[PDB]
RNA sequence: UUGCGUUGAUAAAAGUAUUGUUUUUGUACUCUAGAAGCUACAAAGAUAAGGCUUCAUGCCGAAAUCAACACCGGUGUU
DNA sequence: AATACTTTTATCAACGCAA
């Protein structure tokens, strides 16, 4: 006789338990978890399919080097000159002879920039930039842009003799193939070592592209993101395993909407729902099926005229038809069958029934030439389709995009073949036939069925946490009599199906929150006592630990540093730079005055070119940069005559340098860093010599994939380096590790006082053994709240950062289960876990 | 192993190799110089034979691996027993020759066993240097928890802007073709 | 390898193993103690972390081989990173366990190249000990005239009063037979 | 709750283009053939730290799963 | 890092027609 009550929220779940007779409070707690925001898999998917572009670009360059090396043209690749002009070499080698090194630079600059290929306001600009390709290659266009305007790449506006307009470096990849073919034909006329297999291999390197239904991989690479699966199979179309299953047979794929069986079912079910003054017989049904099959032009109007003349009364007497948006008569015909009868090379009249279902599976899935030309080989019988037939159905499916791009039926052919003999004779719908035919963890409740039917990502996490709470409660306190809860109907049906198939009756129910707000208005930690109210209608905390190791280690932005003396330095220190982009923009001028007022010498321009800083000091004084821009043009540099370059940006000494990763190149002169490095966990050590604790701190960036096997670990020598830095002696002993949201008990040893916090991180990496603590009961730790006598006060901002290398404290680790029953440990193992 | 002025020149040369700024080296825990004491030690001032044993054996361990401290004793053995080597070159050039000969014996006898990778060195503030050296090991002498018994540590001096490839075959083939640009 | 309080005990234990009198050890020209300072060092009066580098490395070079200082470094890593190893034994017992582990791993893989020999450790009396330790080495890592790259020394704790059989095959069979006694 | 027909949102996965940040080199600008490395432009390398084998339309690396230990999908306790 | 382009599969909502 116990009652379970749950409060299912966004980021927390409350749970309470009653006894239903005396009404005593047995248990009450709250599970706290992060809310599953959908912005994180977007960043992971964006960077996953954004590293593949860089990888395949580099592999194009590698394949080009192997092509030049194998055909004997170039032996070593060390002395190729970086400082030539590739565009002049392309336009020159159209009609001259390039001596095996200019050809390399030309073809490499070609494969580094190929073009768009989807054309077989942005499209208006590619329309403007494509009319000059009727007589010129793109190399000629970019060369005239280079020697007329000076600037080639990017997107940039300019004023010609007529009018100001826009230039963009996007050309279609047909013109690059034409230009490369002309270049290689001329060089074949000069150099007799360019074979036709050389130019064919280069042209397959240039314009090669995978298709959207192929995905990554190779025959022997075997990734599980495209076809060529890790199980040894090979798909034809990686969307062909995403097709949903049948409603009443959960092992059969669905049927294509333009098959024979689906249209037969749709017409046989469309006019059994039609009442004529009292349903149509089997003979007239077979007649109307043969009349809509053997007819060149059918419609929804001629069907109503034909049934009106077949039952001889009139047209307007009939009711039961499906109306439209604008009120009409809509009814299924054999639209894809009448349309597929317009094929002169292949005859479908004496063709089979299942063959008309695989032809609609292939024409519904595959949309391109190579897809349909490849999916007619494996599935169908060997032969059975000549090449002219294949090309005619390819241009048939390309001509009918609205008919074949409809989708997939909600049943299967295996089920729809069990109803078509039935709804001939007995005039009924599909639901009454399926009703009169009846198609339709061992102790605990498994989560795979119930998360399957949740699709909002915030709700499914709360549902799984509530399921885990229910599983722990019925493991601890026997069984209940009521399970009351708080997307909603499906957990009701799931718990009802679970308890119904287990021959034990418990009342599982939902209740509305308006009733509970009414109860709180009438009757007179926030989740706990409200869940007790839910269980009354008929504390302890349990946080979720974050212990995932491969996360974002740092930014991807590359920063530049300089060694300077800014302000009150005694010696040269390293400084992270910044940059004001687009000085003419209003935010650029506000940021320029922001840098300029507090320190004039923070700019790099003021220290190295001071003369031209006496040409920027007048437009800020007597004129601000956008007015000078529209008056005389851009704010050019200082020279004797006006040919100095323009000014669009200004870089300055931003800040001092803190946590970083040093990724300076080989031949560099200044230090080049990555910033914003985040912590992961902390290990706690203790030594009996002094009698105080020591605390390490690891980051996400400290681990790596190791060098022989690829496993993700940190070695022991690097671990000893981190131990030497953080002040941990070598004869200390290891207590435990703390991840995020772990409960940490601090106890004083002189006056026996106890508190417990949540671990957050290991801040301030200049002092030693400093740790940031989050509160146990609440979620903000706001104010100047006091603490126990040895730690001190919470700071003014609301951030508790305490140095736990004290003289009297003692530190324990708390492991709470889902219900919150705390187990206090003091020694985890002999050795901290480093291999994953 | 002997501690003398040749060990001081070896420490100064390898410190100049792996660290771009000297502040990262002499302010490490265990070494812990000041600026005046560093400018005294670097300019021939203070003796190394009278220094602390812990400080010298902490300067020797950050720059050399635990196997490369075996080839310093054997290099000193073969170097103080030959008049044809003492007059020509200093000690660190002979040490580089010794290390390269042992690498050549590794590549000759045990070619399908040589693995390698990029090493990272921790500076005086804790922030490491990604790709500070190239570490080369023998996989048969694996020891446990990602540590090796026979290990070396090189640095590439190349002019072409093309990094060292990954995988066992490409990296071993790069080391076989560029056996002059690593010191 | 570090220099701390657990290195002095290893030095004293190995000196008690190899030398029959302490006066043969602390009067060697690299070490050069006096009888007051030697008892001050042997009783705990001085700090090994602040001693001169040449003297400490001369002691460690006289007692140990060039290859076994690499094993001292690796054993220090594995020893200080584990809890039961730290708090169940002294360091020299785990060092002898490490040495025996590497010896059996040497015999297990390629036993056809393991050779051995006798050891003559010089003293401060003009004479020496003719047979105090047994050398075991690998034929593949041969350096020069009589130098071996990979080499270890052991001591016979057998109580059968039998001398060493000379030759390769018989000594290999004897060290394989007596694998549980030597340390 | 099962089927059909339109219009709106969301989720998951795939194929491309052009730039952005930074390093070196070249020309221009500046100061006396040198220096300075600011301001432009053009090439070549890198783009979360890193790693793999199958040698190539090559592949993986920023999400989710979570109380531990002991005894044969279940059973025990700080 | 941050804008342009192309494609597929699934799930909810909202209206209409059989039940």
């Amino acid at each position: 006789d116990l009652v379970l009550g749950l409060d299912i929220g966004i980021g927390s779940v409350g749970v309470g338990i009653l006894n239903k007779v005396t009404g005593e409070i047995i248990h009450k707690n709250s599970r706290i978890f992060p809310a599953a925001q959908a912005e994180n898999n977007l960043v992971r998917r964006t960077n996953r399919q954004g590293r593949r572009l860089t990888r395949r670009k580099k592999h194009r360059r590698v394949r080009l080097n192997r092509l030049f090396e194998e055909s004997g043209l170039i032996t070593d690749f060390t002395k190729i000159s970086i400082n030539l002009n590739p565009y002049q070499l392309r336009v020159k080698g159209l009609t001259d002879e390039l001596s095996n090194e200019e050809l390399f630079i030309a073809l490499k600059n070609m494969v580094k920039h190929r073009g768009i290929s989807y054309l077989d306001d942005y499209a208006q600009i590619v329309k403007e930039n494509s009319k000059q390709l009727e007589t010129k290659t793109p190399g000629q266009i970019q060369l005239e842009r280079y020697q007329t305007y000076g600037q080639l790449r990017g997107d940039f506006t300019v004023e010609k003799d007529g009018k100001k307009h826009r230039l963009i470096n996007v050309f279609p990849t047909s013109a690059y193939r034409s230009e490369a073919l002309r270049i290689l034909q001329t060089q074949q006329e000069f150099n007799p070592q360019i074979t036709d297999e050389f130019i064919n291999r280069y042209l397959e390197i240039l314009t090669g592209k995978r298709k959207y239904y192929h995905g990554p991989g190779n025959e022997k690479s075997r990734t599980d993101y495209g076809r060529y699966r890790t199980s040894g199979e090979t798909l034809d179309n990686i969307f062909g395993i995403l097709i949903g299953k049948c409603t009443f047979y959960p092992d059969e794929f669905r049927a294509a909407k333009a098959s024979y069986t689906a249209q037969e079912f749709n017409l046989l079910n469309d006019l059994n729902n039609l009442t004529v003054p009292k349903k149509l017989s089997k003979e007239q049904k077979n007649q109307i099926i043969n009349y809509v099959k053997n007819e060149k032009a059918m419609g929804p109007a001629k069907l109503f005229k034909y049934i009106a003349k077949l039952l001889s009364c009139d047209v307007a007497d009939i009711k039961g038809y499906r109306i439209d948006k604008s009120g009409k008569a809509e009814i299924h015909t054999f639209e894809a069958y009448r349309k597929m009868k317009t094929l002169e090379t292949l005859d479908i009249e004496q063709m089979d029934r299942e063959t008309l279902d695989k032809l609609a599976y292939v024409l519904t899935l595959n949309t391109e030439r190579e897809g349909i030309q490849e999916a007619l080989e494996h599935e169908f019988a060997d032969g059975s389709f000549s090449q002219k037939q294949v090309d005619e159905l390819v241009q048939f499916r390309k001509a009918n995009s609205s008919i074949f791009g409809k989708g997939w039926h909600n049943f299967s052919v295996k089920l729809m073949m069990e109803l078509i003999p039935e709804l001939y004779e007995t005039s009924e719908e599909q639901m009454t036939i399926l009703t009169r035919l009846g198609k339709q963890k061992t102790k605990y409740i498994d989560e795979k069925l119930l998360t399957e039917e949740i699709y909002n990502p915030v709700v499914a996490k709360s549902v799984r946490q509530a399921i885990k709470i229910v599983n722990a409660a019925i493991k601890e306190y026997g069984d209940f009599d009521n399970i009351v809860i708080e997307a909603s109907r499906v957990v009701l049906n799931a718990l009802q199906e679970h308890f119904r198939a287990h021959k034990i009756d418990t009342k599982v129910s939902v209740v509305r929150g308006q009733f509970t707000s009414q109860l709180r208005r009438h009757w007179g930690h926030h989740h706990a006592v409200d869940a007790l109210i839910i269980a009354a209608s008929s504390i302890l905390f349990s946080y979720q630990v974050d212990s995932k190791f491969n996360r974002k280690i740092s930014d991807a932005t590359i920063y530049a540093t300089r060694q300077a003396k800014v302000g009150k330095d005694k010696a040269d220190e390293t400084y992270v730079l910044g940059k004001i982009k687009d000085i003419y923009t209003q935010d650029g001028y506000d940021a320029f005055m922001k840098i300029y007022k507090k320190d004039k010498s923070k700019f790099l321009m003021y220290r190295h070119d001071p003369q031209t800083f006496e040409k920027v000091i007048e437009p800020i004084l007597e004129n601000p940069f956008l007015k000078y821009k529209e008056e005389h043009g851009y704010i050019r540099k200082y020279s004797k005559k006006g040919n100095g370059p323009e000014i669009k940006s200004l870089k300055y000494y931003d800040s001092k340098l803190g946590n970083h990763i040093d990724i300076t190149p080989k031949d560099s002169n200044n230090k080049v860093v990555l910033q914003s490095v985040s912590p992961w966990r902390a290990d706690v050590y203790f030594n009996k010599t002094t009698g105080k604790y020591e605390i390490l701190g690891l980051k996400y960036a400290d681990l790596q994939f190791e060098k022989g096997t690829g496993t993700y670990k940190i070695s022991q020598e690097k671990y000893n380096d981190i131990k030497k830095k953080e002040g941990v002696d070598s004869d200390s002993e290891f207590k435990f590790t703390l991840y995020k949201n772990d409960l940490l008990l601090v106890k004083d040893t002189e006056t026996k006082e106890q508190q417990l916090f949540r671990f957050l991180s290991r801040t301030m990496p200049k002092q030693k053994h400093y740790v940031e603590l989050k509160p146990y009961d609440k979620q903000k730790f706001e104010g100047g709240e006091a603490l126990i006598k040895v730690l001190g006060n919470v700071a003014n901002s609301g951030q508790c950062k305490k140095g736990l290398g004290k003289s009297n404290i003692s530190i324990y680790k708390v492991r709470t289960d889902v219900l919150g029953n705390q187990h206090i440990i003091k020694n985890e193992g002999d050795k901290p876990k480093l291999d994953f | 192993m002997k501690i003398n002025d040749d060990i001081k020149e070896l420490i100064l040369e390898y410190m100049s190799r792996y660290f771009k700024f000297e502040n990262d080296f002499y302010k490490l825990p265990g070494i812990k110089f000041t600026d005046a004491n560093w400018q005294k030690f670097k300019n021939g001032g203070t003796d190394i034979e009278k220094m602390g044993a812990a400080r010298v054996n902490a300067m020797l361990d950050c720059l050399f691996d635990d196997f490369e401290l075996a080839m310093i004793g054997k290099a000193q053995t073969n170097y103080y027993n030959d008049n044809s080597l003492k007059m020509n070159m200093p000690f660190y050039t002979y040490y580089d020759m010794f290390k390269k000969q042992q690498l050549l014996k590794w590549l000759k006898n045990n070619r399908d066993d040589v693995i390698g990778g990029t090493g990272r060195m921790y500076t005086a503030s804790g922030n490491y240097i990604a790709n500070a050296y190239l570490e080369v090991a023998l996989e048969s002498s694996s020891l446990g928890s990602g540590s090796y018994m026979l290990q070396m540590r090189f640095k590439d001096y190349s002019k072409g802007q093309e990094p060292i490839p990954s995988g066992r075959q490409n990296r071993l083939e790069w080391i076989e073709n560029n056996l002059e640009n690593i010191r």
